């Protein structure tokens, strides 16, 4: 779980990252299996209670800071 | 197994999304509870459309492309989650 985190904030601070949806970011991180999906959503779910992603009022996951 | 009906029970709390076989044996589900939302996100749209495709992405694991899609209960997920349904390309 924690890697699977590391590994989803790694890619949204890159400087290319532009605030996605999750669909967007179940493409953009090649998930294709419905466990993979259920990690992506427990972990930015996670995340945001964390504070260190916010969701958009448009369900777009950015980084705080860059927002 | 190809057919299959999805209920999607929308509760002022939760929605829960389970999909079946045409004989009402479960395939697959989620809830928005199941996707770690938690108190007033439960109840969102939101929260149904990633339980739909949760609960479809399951499924087509098991090889379903139609469903027949059943509603209960007054929560606001019925329009999000049955669009999700079509969205993650199960036909309704």
């Amino acid at each position: 779980k924690e890697a699977f985190m590391e590994k989803l904030l790694s890619f949204m601070k890159e400087e290319a990252y532009k605030p996605l949806t999750v669909q967007e970011l179940e493409e953009m991180l090649n998930i294709t299996e419905a466990e993979e999906f259920k990690e992506l959503v427990k972990a930015l779910v996670a995340l945001e209670e964390k504070g260190l992603i916010v969701r958009t009022r448009s369900d777009r996951y950015g980084i705080p800071e860059k927002m | 197994i190809e057919s299959g009906i999805a209920h999607i029970r929308s509760t002022f709390n939760n929605t829960i999304v389970t999909i079946t076989d045409t004989h009402g044996n479960a395939i697959s589900w989620s809830s928005a509870g199941a996707l770690g939302f938690r108190g007033s996100r439960k109840s969102t749209p939101f929260a149904a459309q990633m339980a739909a495709e949760t609960a479809a992405k399951g499924s087509i694991e098991h090889g379903l492309k139609t469903l027949e899609v059943t509603v209960k209960g007054p929560g606001s997920g019925r329009e999000a989650a049955i669009r999700a349904l079509q969205a993650a390309g199960l036909e309704v």
